[PDB]
């Protein structure tokens, strides 16, 4: 579609961080942040049961 | 990008302008570094 | 290539004659004395001339003090400072040991 | 301040973060070493109530912590990322996001190592993770998996930093710098980056085969299945001896610099030092099976490997003699980096000579898994890496921190770690040559005397470490005061014996390296115009 | 007997003897089904594998023979 | 140009990268991956959806990293000749690292084949394991990999010469060729006689060919993103490093498969 | 034969192998001491001669003569110390007609000795496990962590072939007074050859990490005379 | 030539102190565990 | 500068004495000795070793304790 | 006049080198001819007495 010149103008004329400069940046960036927070909270949360001995119940 | 530079802007922690003393954080860092294996020994001996 | 002793003598005579201020006199003297040879007395005579020309006394005392720490005996220091007796009398520099008598 | 340290993309901030994690984990490794030596003071279970599993777990924690989390992050990461862009005049190293992901993948390797220690039993397999002891039949539970993942994350860090270092010193040199006109620390970290790049694949292969045996029922190493445990020894030691040369060669870089700058004369045959470091780096990968003279290799194979191992005594001898030739005829200014260089020279020569006695496959009959090999390796590792680290710290920390350290405390810290490290690692040769086995929490009671004097030495070494982290505090709170009174050394090079003091004051830093003419703590992006060189 | 044993076998001169014991066991079992006419030269391989192989290995290979699991070159023909 | 105007630029070619979170984001994802798989291997988590989520976060963080690097190379124009030379050499060194991993796997194979164990039966392959025949399916695999190499070099030279529709069709054809390789490899793993747990032959066989399968899936992703960037005009005639990177990766994977084919089949059987 | 408190040397030899490797160790330590004396004297005389030198000879850089001399000098030193190492390696690697073969298969935290060539009643093999005597069962005089339950007894002045393998993990078979250290990978057998020149007791241990019980895993070889050995073997 | 005392004399007068000082320093640095064994109980003293 | 050599000697002596003091303290907070660490036990060990005539030209006596 | 005095460091280096080799050779000559020869004389004396009591 040859958006290269227009995206050069948008990307160079921007006081935003580089991952935010595209107009579709939030469309990736918000669910990625939520999914990342869940995926790094939960296996840290399963460490007390690991060092306690409580394996996961097979239900 | 342009950050501040000088005598104490090269380091992560804050030494001069500080509410608590610096010795608190500076020896608490190395103290928990020295006491990680004692936590390990306590857990393994409790088991 | 390695320099013979007389080639060293000619080179540091030319260097001390071409030196033009105090940084150059001290530089030429530093890498004059940082070889494995005590320089010939013509080189020390040119060093005292070149330190006089830039109007600085204490480097011309440092010539003899570096010669003392550089030469191997206590007798070759005497052979040097009696062969530079007329030059040191003409310029009027002291030795460091007769400047600080202790 | 979230951006500058978390989202970091310049090399110096990554370097001080590498150094902070290195010294935190080095404090932890020293604590594990103290606990090991405390339990090994007198025969019978003194402090750990029985529980040889916990002693073995602390053995692998101490070993893997001091190797993969103190010396390799400190030497490679902190000193490379500070000086390797600086000492070649590069603005900021190529792929700085790879440079940031290597650091930030390290302390989670520390996290999963600590949680391997905390979970069900702990990895008690030694630092070599030999099967079938580290397999699922002898070590159930998720612990050795988490130790394996610690090794995998630090393998990622070492390989990615090695790639970064290779293309930084190849592509991003300044305009006057040919490859022959490079410094010796830059050449050293270049050769170390190449050995990392060519070694860590075989480690990743063998470790992932160990993991596949443990959790996916496959048999690379299980005898019930046809597998052979000697394959892991071959793979792990093809990593392992290149690894120990990786640990020592940045020390060979640092010691050239502190020796040349505190003898006030250049290195003797610097291109021969480049050739000797590269020869050691090439000759590492050919000698890897001296660590397994016991498994029943053929006589021609061992007769090869003793010659190949002995051949590396020649370039290390060329390096150790060219350092003596640099110190000969100069004007020694015995500051603490020079003290650590001299002590490195003597004690690394002693460790290398015990290693040469270990190179022979007929004598490694008598010395394998004795405390003689821990004498050898704690000598070369401890002195040649910790003395190199302390020399690098006391050498470059006034420049990269702007804060001078107390000098009298630095010399008492040096002397205390000198005699303490000697007192701990010298009777290990006696225990080994009298037949004390390795990795034991308890011994026949004929070993108690030398175990007692070594356990006395450990407290001296820990006191010198506590003193060193006091020197850090005193440097950080009173550095400018240390510059203004006479409690430190402001000038690393005194005037020559003709030079006036004002003539010196116009030219106060005379180095053959870039880093000392940079401002105290240097610009966040220095080298606006590139540094020119003839 | 006053201290006799296998001796030095040139087909395995090196340090590990794992194929020596295995090939001696396989050749002792191969003497039984194939030739079966020289029972005292059958006992040479018997003494060799008996001196070299451990009892646990002999028991495991005997069970694998009697259950057909044995991976050796055993042709009953 | 003047001196005022020369004062406004970099004065050194190399890229001064903006601060970005993707290193610590990929690192946290990798830690959660290692933790969740070490807790799901030994039953401390009930099911595999945690490991699936950690792999998903690692993938999206890597994709966002690559989105930032194609943004900096395309829209910000920060990749000059020195940075292009640098990333070319960096990809070359990473390729050398993967080649050395495969040398480790070949060492495992050559050890376990040149020293045949007595429990296996002192023969290679072991007794009871019928090997994969070379001529049936892997011959088709290796000739479509060789034609993939011919197709990427034809499409690359069609890109240099300026012809768009030849280079696009070449890159599309070679992407479908290597997914035909991936599909034939999955079909070979589906209808095969032995398992990965079937001794050391199944062990090192599925280890080597599965690692090469993984690298060809990675090359599938790289050929796909290179087709997208050539379609949406990101690739110029003289400025493309994604393409040169993806075709030297294609050729190195072709040579690795050639060695894998000849050893693991023509010498394994 | 037994480690000694505050010792600094090997244990006393009992075999040609151990006295060979002791002679080789001293022949190595000779030249190691000449180069240790060279480096320590050079370092000492350099620091105490040039810590007080004011002018530094900054024009000593290349010096090709001592470069080629200190390149070819370690070559001849390693050549000299690699002659007897090759002679000793190719000598002690030989097995020349053993009068005896005993297996020592190392199970998880004990040993199993197997005199499979020999008889107990008529022809059947002799075998016994050798656990460590626990610390609660030590009568007064037994060495701790060294005195086992049943000792492996062995005749004197006769060639013994030790075929060591394992059962669970890698266990090393090591008796340093007999100069034998050969480890037990569970896959394969490994042989060693030793002849014992004198009677007595010789102690050792598992010289490889075996798990929790790696410490308490000793080896006790009792070299007795041949009629006493045959009496023990017909008794066993 | 050869002004003054000979090089044999003026370097022996520097070396003969340094031989004894080096022997003292190395005998401390290598032979320190002799003191521990000397004061120890395993000498039966 | 003129007092620092004595200060570093006194500092390293203070470090040695302080470290062996700390060793004495945490040694005093340790476990009991082994039952085989006695003069009379080690004399009987010497007796057994002399009956087996072990270590014939070296030392066989393990005494080492009180 | 003054004769050219040159090369003190070369004479000093070869003197230090041969003094260091002779000092280390004195250390190693003590090591071998005292310690190793003493241990070998003790062992050979024991085996001579052992063969004599075997006669
Ligand atoms: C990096 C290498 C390294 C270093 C320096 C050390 C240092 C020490 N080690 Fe260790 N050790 C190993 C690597 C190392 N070790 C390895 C690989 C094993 C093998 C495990 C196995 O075989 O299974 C091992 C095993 C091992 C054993 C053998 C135990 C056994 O297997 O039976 C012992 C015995 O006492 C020991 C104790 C010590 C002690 C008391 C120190 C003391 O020296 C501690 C004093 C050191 C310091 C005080 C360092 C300073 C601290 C810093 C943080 C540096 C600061 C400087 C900067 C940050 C610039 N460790
Ligand atoms: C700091 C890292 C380091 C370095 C540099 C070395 C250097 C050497 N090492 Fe070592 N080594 C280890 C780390 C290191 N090692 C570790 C960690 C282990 C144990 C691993 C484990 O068990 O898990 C080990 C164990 C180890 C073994 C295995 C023994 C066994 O496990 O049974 C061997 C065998 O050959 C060996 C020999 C050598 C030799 C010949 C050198 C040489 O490179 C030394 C070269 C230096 C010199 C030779 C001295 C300087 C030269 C001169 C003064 C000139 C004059 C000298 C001559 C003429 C000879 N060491
Ligand atoms: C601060 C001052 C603290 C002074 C404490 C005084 C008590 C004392 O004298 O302790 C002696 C220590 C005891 O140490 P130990 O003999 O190993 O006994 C440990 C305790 N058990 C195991 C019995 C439970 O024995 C020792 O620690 C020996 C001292 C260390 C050796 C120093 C020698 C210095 C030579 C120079
Ligand atoms: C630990 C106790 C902290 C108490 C804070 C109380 C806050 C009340 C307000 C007080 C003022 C603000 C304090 C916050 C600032 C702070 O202290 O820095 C905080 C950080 C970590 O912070 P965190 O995330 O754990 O804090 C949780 C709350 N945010 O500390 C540290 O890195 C300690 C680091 C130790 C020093 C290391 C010394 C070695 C450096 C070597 C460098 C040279 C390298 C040379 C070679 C390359
Ligand atoms: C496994 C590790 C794979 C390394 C590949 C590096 C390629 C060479 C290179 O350097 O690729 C360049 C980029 C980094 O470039 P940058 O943005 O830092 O450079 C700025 C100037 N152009 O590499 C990457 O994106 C690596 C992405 C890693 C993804 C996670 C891997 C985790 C495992
Ligand atoms: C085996 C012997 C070597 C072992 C290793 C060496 C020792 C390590 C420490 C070296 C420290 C000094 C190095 C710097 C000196 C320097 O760089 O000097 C530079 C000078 C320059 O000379 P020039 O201006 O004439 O030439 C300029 C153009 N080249 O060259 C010399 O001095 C020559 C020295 C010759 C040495 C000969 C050694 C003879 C004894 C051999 C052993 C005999 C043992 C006998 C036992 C009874
Ligand atoms: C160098 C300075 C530091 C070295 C520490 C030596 C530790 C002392 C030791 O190890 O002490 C062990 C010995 C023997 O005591 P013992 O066998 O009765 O121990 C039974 C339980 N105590 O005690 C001493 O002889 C103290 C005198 C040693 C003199 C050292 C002088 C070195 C110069
Ligand atoms: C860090 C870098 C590490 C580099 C070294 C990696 C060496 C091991 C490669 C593993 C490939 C395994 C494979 O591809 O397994 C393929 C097999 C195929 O099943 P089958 O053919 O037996 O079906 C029977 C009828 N044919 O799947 C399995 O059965 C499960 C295998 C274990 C589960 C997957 C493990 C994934 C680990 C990948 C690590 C990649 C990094
Ligand atoms: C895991 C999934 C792996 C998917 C890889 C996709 C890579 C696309 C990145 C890209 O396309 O980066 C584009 C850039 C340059 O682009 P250019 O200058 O040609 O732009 C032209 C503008 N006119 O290439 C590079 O810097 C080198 C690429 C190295 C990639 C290595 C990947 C290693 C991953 C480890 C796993
Ligand atoms: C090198 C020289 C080292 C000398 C150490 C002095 C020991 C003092 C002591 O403590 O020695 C005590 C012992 C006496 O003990 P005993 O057996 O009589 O005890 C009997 C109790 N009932 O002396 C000796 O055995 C002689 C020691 C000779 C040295 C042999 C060294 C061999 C190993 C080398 C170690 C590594 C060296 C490093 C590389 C060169
Ligand atoms: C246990 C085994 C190890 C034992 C080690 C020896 C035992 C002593 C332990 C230390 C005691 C503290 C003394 C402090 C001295 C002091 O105070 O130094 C002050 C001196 C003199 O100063 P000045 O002349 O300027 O004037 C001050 C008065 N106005 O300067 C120095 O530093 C130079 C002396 C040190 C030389 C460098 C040594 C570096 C390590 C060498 C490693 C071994 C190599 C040699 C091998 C043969
Ligand atoms: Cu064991
Ligand atoms: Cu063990
Ligand atoms: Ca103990
Ligand atoms: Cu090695
Ligand atoms: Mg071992």
């Amino acid at each position: 579609a040859n958006k290269v010149i227009q995206l050069q103008k948008i990307f160079q004329s921007s006081t935003k961080p580089l991952w935010w400069r595209h107009p579709r940046s939030a469309l990736y960036l918000y669910p990625f942040y939520a999914i990342f927070a869940v995926a790094v909270v939960t296996p840290l949360l399963y460490i007390p049961n690991a060092i306690r001995g409580i394996k996961a119940k097979k239900a | 990008v342009h950050f501040k530079d000088g005598v104490y802007e090269n380091i992560p922690f804050k030494v001069k302008g500080r509410k608590t003393p610096y010795a608190l954080s500076h020896f608490g860092f190395f103290a928990i570094g020295f006491a990680v294996p004692f936590v390990a020994c306590y857990v393994q001996l409790k088991k | 290539d390695e320099e013979t002793f007389e080639e060293f003598t000619a080179r540091y005579e030319k260097e001390f004659d071409e030196a033009y201020d105090l940084f150059e006199v001290q530089r030429v003297l530093n890498n004059c004395f940082s070889y494995d040879l005590v320089p010939a007395p013509a080189v020390i005579e040119k060093a005292l001339r070149a330190a006089r020309r830039v109007n600085d006394l204490p480097t011309a005392i440092r010539v003899f003090e570096a010669l003392k720490y550089k030469v191997e005996n206590e007798d070759q220091y005497k052979a040097y400072l009696d062969e530079l007796k007329d030059v040191r009398q003409e310029l009027g520099v002291p030795l460091k040991e007769e400047l600080f008598p202790s | 301040m979230v951006q500058r340290w978390l989202y970091s993309t310049n090399a110096k901030d990554i370097a001080v973060l590498y150094f902070m994690l290195a010294i935190f984990s080095g404090m932890a490794g020293t604590a594990m070493s103290l606990i090991i030596r405390l339990e090994l003071a007198a025969p019978g279970s003194q402090y750990l109530h029985g529980n040889s599993q916990l002693f073995n777990v602390l053995v692998v924690g101490h070993a893997v912590l001091m190797i993969f989390f103190l010396v390799m992050p400190a030497l490679i990461g902190g000193f490379g990322n500070y000086l390797l862009p600086l000492m070649i005049g590069a603005t900021d190293t190529a792929f700085p996001r790879i440079n940031n992901i290597a650091f930030w993948v390290l302390p989670m390797g520390l996290v999963c190592l600590v949680t391997s220690t905390l979970v069900e039993s702990g990895a008690g397999t030694g630092w070599t993770v030999y099967p079938p002891l580290s397999s699922i039949q002898a070590h159930s539970g998720p612990s050795v998996d988490l130790a394996i993942f610690a090794l995998h994350l630090t393998s990622i860090s070492s390989l990615l930093g090695a790639i970064n270092f290779i293309v930084t010193t190849l592509n991003m040199r300044t305009n006057g710098m040919t490859m022959h006109k490079l410094p010796l620390f830059v050449w050293s970290i270049f050769i170390t980056a190449f050995l990392l790049l060519l070694s860590l694949p075989v480690l990743s292969a063998g470790i992932t085969m160990l993991l596949l045996d443990r959790n996916f029922n496959t048999s690379f190493f299980e005898v019930s299945g046809g597998g052979d445990p000697i394959l892991y020894e071959h793979l792990f030691w093809f990593f392992g001896h290149p690894e120990v040369y990786i640990l020592i060669i940045p020390g060979f870089g640092i010691i050239s610099h502190v020796v040349s700058t505190y003898s006030k004369k250049p290195v003797f045959g610097e291109i021969s030092m480049v050739y000797a470091m590269a020869s050691i780096g090439l000759l590492g990968f050919l000698v890897w099976s001296h660590h397994m003279y016991i498994v029943g290799l053929d006589a021609d194979t061992r007769a090869y490997f003793t010659s190949a191992t002995m051949i590396i005594a020649i370039p290390t001898g060329i390096k150790i003699f060219s350092w003596l030739a640099t110190i000969h005829g100069g004007s020694i200014r015995l500051a603490t980096p020079m003290l650590y260089a001299i002590a490195f020279l003597f004690l690394f020569t002693m460790g290398g000579l015990t290693g040469v006695a270990l190179a022979n496959a007929s004598l490694d009959v008598a010395f394998h898994d004795t405390y003689y090999v821990v004498g050898h390796f704690h000598y070369v590792l401890s002195m040649g890496a910790i003395f190199s680290l302390f020399a690098g710290y006391y050498y470059w920390s006034p420049q990269i921190l702007g804060l001078n350290y107390n000098e009298k405390l630095a010399q008492i810290q040096f002397w205390l770690i000198f005699i303490g490290a000697n007192v701990i690692f010298f009777p290990m040769h006696f225990l080994g040559i009298n037949g004390m086995p390795r990795r034991i929490p308890d011994y026949p009671d004929a070993f108690a005397g030398w175990n007692y004097v070594a356990s006395i030495g450990s407290f001296i070494a820990t006191l010198s470490l506590f003193l060193f982290i006091y020197i850090l505090y005193d440097q950080l709170v009173n550095g400018l005061n240390n510059k203004v009174n006479n409690k430190s050394v402001i000038y690393n090079k005194a005037p020559d014996f003709v030079e006036s003091n004002t003539i010196f004051n116009l030219n106060t830093v005379k180095s053959s390296s870039i880093e000392f003419l940079l401002t105290s703590p240097p610009a966040v992006h220095s080298f606006n115009t590139p540094a020119v060189q003839s | 007997s006053p201290l006799h044993t296998v001796g030095f076998d040139a087909r395995f001169p090196q340090q590990n003897q794992t194929k020596h014991c295995w090939q001696s066991y396989v050749d002792y079992h191969k003497c039984v089904n194939m030739k079966g006419e020289d029972f005292a030269p059958c006992k040479v391989f018997w003494k060799t594998y008996n001196a070299l192989c451990p009892l646990d290995w002999i028991e495991k290979w005997d069970d694998q023979r009697e259950k057909g699991i044995f991976a050796g070159d055993i042709n009953s023909d | 140009m003047t001196h005022l105007e020369r004062s406004r630029h970099q004065q050194h070619p190399f890229h001064m990268v903006m601060p970005s979170p993707w290193p610590i984001v990929v690192s946290f994802a990798l830690l959660s991956l290692a933790l969740s798989t070490a807790l799901t291997m030994h039953g401390y988590i009930g099911n595999m959806n945690m490991v699936y989520l950690a792999l998903f976060v690692l993938l999206t963080s890597s994709i966002l990293w690559f989105r930032d690097i194609v943004a900096e190379a395309t829209y910000l124009g920060d990749h000059t000749m020195a940075v292009r030379k640098g990333i070319n050499l960096g990809f070359l060194m990473f390729v050398l690292s993967e080649v050395l991993i495969f040398a480790g796997l070949f060492w495992a194979y050559f050890h376990s084949a040149m020293s045949p164990d007595v429990t296996l039966g002192a023969c290679w392959p072991p007794v009871g394991i019928e090997a994969v025949q070379p001529t049936e399916l892997p011959l088709l695999n290796t000739i479509i990999l060789l034609s993939s190499g011919a197709t990427v070099t034809y499409s690359h030279h069609a890109l240099i010469a300026g012809n768009r529709n030849k280079a696009l069709s070449g890159l599309l054809i070679t992407f479908w060729l290597i997914v035909i390789f991936v599909t034939c490899q999955y079909i070979e793993y589906t209808n095969a006689a032995f398992t990965i747990s079937d001794g050391v032959y199944g062990s090192v066989f599925y280890a080597g060919t599965g690692l090469h399968f993984l690298h060809m899936v990675m090359l599938a992703a790289m050929l796909g993103v290179n087709y997208w960037r050539m379609r949406n005009y990101h690739l110029t005639a003289g400025h493309h490093v994604g393409y040169e990177t993806t075709i030297i990766y294609t050729h190195v994977l072709d040579v690795i498969w050639l060695f894998l084919y000849v050893v693991f089949y023509w010498w394994g059987v | 034969d037994v480690p000694t408190p505050y010792a600094c040397y090997f244990q006393d030899s009992a075999t040609p192998n151990q006295e060979g490797i002791l002679e080789l160790h001293d022949n190595i330590m000779f030249y190691l001491l000449v180069i240790l004396g060279l480096v320590s004297w050079m370092l000492y005389t350099i620091v105490m001669t040039y810590s007080k030198n004011p002018i530094a000879y900054k024009y000593i850089k290349h010096g090709q003569t001592i470069e080629v001399i200190w390149t070819i000098f370690p070559a001849v030193i390693l050549l000299i110390i690699a002659f007897p190492s090759f002679i000793l390696l190719y000598l002690c690697d030989e097995v020349i007609s053993p009068a005896m073969t005993i297996k020592a298969i190392g199970y998880q935290w004990y040993w199993k000795y197997e005199y499979s060539d020999f008889i107990n009643d008529s022809g059947e093999t002799v075998e016994f496990e050798s656990y460590v005597i626990p610390d609660e069962l030590l009568e007064e005089g037994q060495l701790r962590l060294l005195d086992t339950d049943t000792s492996m007894v062995v005749p004197v002045d006769t060639h013994i072939r030790f075929v060591v393998t394992a059962a669970d993990v890698i266990h090393d078979f090591a008796i340093p007074s007999l100069g034998i250290k050969v480890d037990a990978t569970p896959g394969r057998l490994n042989q060693v050859s030793a002849l014992i020149q004198r009677e007595g007791v010789f102690y050792g241990a598992c010289s490889e990490l075996c798990g929790t019980g790696h410490a308490n895993m000793p080896i006790k070889i009792e070299a007795v005379s041949l009629p006493k050995f045959l009496e023990w073997l017909n008794e066993q | 030539g050869r002004i003054g005392e000979s090089w044999v004399i003026t370097e022996g007068r520097r070396l003969i102190p340094e031989i004894f000082q080096w022997s003292a320093v190395l005998s401390v640095c290598l032979g320190w565990p002799g003191a521990v064994y000397f004061f120890s109980k395993a000498r039966k003293a | 500068n003129k007092g620092d050599s004595s200060f570093i000697a006194k500092g390293v002596a203070a470090g040695l004495l302080f470290s062996v003091g700390l060793f004495a303290v945490v040694r005093m907070a340790g476990g009991q000795d082994a039952k085989t660490m006695n003069k009379e036990w080690q004399l009987k060990s010497d007796e057994y070793l002399k009956s087996k005539n072990a270590n014939p030209w070296g030392g066989y006596s393990q005494v080492q304790s009180k | 006049t003054i004769a050219p005095i040159t090369g003190t460091i070369k004479r000093r280096v070869i003197m230090d080198i041969v003094l260091g080799f002779s000092l280390g050779g004195v250390m190693a000559s003590y090591w071998w001819w005292g310690f190793h020869m003493d241990k070998i004389n003790k062992r050979e004396k024991f085996y001579a007495e052992l063969a004599e009591r075997k006669k």
